[PDB]
């Protein structure tokens, strides 16, 4: 079992690109916290990593596609709980893209939360550019009041 | 990688790394002293008295001729 995790944190860690620094979900990352936890201590790909174009999907959701591990957790998300079926996992093999094949604003609200859903920088929020880091923020546990949901 | 960082052209293999870090010269260095090495060559307990009471008795002597010069 441990060498299949180190085997898949290494693959995942392979063609993704070094943006940990640069990536706005630097400290709060699944990829960061399962490599530095579960993978392996070392790389041993050396070679030219795949990189993809950041897709525009609107002001809200700041998208750097190169990051992404084609997980598929937003495509997913969009089509079945925000239910507006935009996202699409575009291509196949290590060419595969994650977004709407034409440039398309994700229309649909509650799609904001694809950044809590993403385990990867890929996906997030364009409003919190990069304003702060997963460690500043001291967190309360308050409630919302904009919508009557509560 | 780790083996883009340390190229040494050629080498066919990861061993035979280049690994040119700081160290002793082949053969060590020169063997250092630690021990006290304090000389004790100077002038003996005799000799320093006999120095010493060698003047006070010639030297007292010139004090004498010079008291009965002055005198
Ligand atoms: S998601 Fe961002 S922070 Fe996490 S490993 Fe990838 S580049 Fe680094
Ligand atoms: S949730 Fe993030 S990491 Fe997963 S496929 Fe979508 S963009 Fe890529």
């Amino acid at each position: 079992a441990k060498k299949a995790r180190e085997g898949v944190m290494e693959f995942l860690l392979m063609n993704h690109p070094l943006d940990c620094p640069i990536c706005d979900q630097g400290g709060e990352c699944d990829l960061q916290d399962q490599s530095m936890a579960f993978g392996s201590d070392r790389g041993r790909f050396t070679e030219m990593k795949r990189s993809v174009v950041d897709k525009n999907l609107g002001p809200l959701v700041k998208t750097v596609m190169t990051r992404c591990i084609q997980c598929t957790r937003c495509v997913r998300f969009a089509s079945e709980v925000a239910g507006v079926q935009d996202l699409g996992i575009l291509g196949r093999g290590s060419g595969e893209e994650i977004g709407t094949y034409v440039e398309k604003l994700m229309t649909s609200e509650l799609s904001g939360n694809v950044i809590d859903i993403c385990p990867v920088g890929a996906l997030t929020s364009k409003p919190f550019a990069f304003k702060a880091r997963n460690w500043e923020l001291k967190a309360t546990e308050t409630i919302d009041v904009s919508d009557a949901v509560g | 990688t780790e083996a883009m960082i340390r190229n040494k052209p050629g080498m066919a293999s990861v061993k035979d790394m280049p690994l040119l870090q700081d160290g002793p010269p082949p053969g060590g260095f020169a063997p250092v002293r630690y021990a006290r090495r304090i000389s004790n060559t100077g002038p003996s307990a005799m000799a320093m008295f006999l120095a010493v009471s060698g003047a006070f008795a010639w030297g007292m002597y010139q004090v004498g001729q010079g008291n009965k010069i002055r005198r």
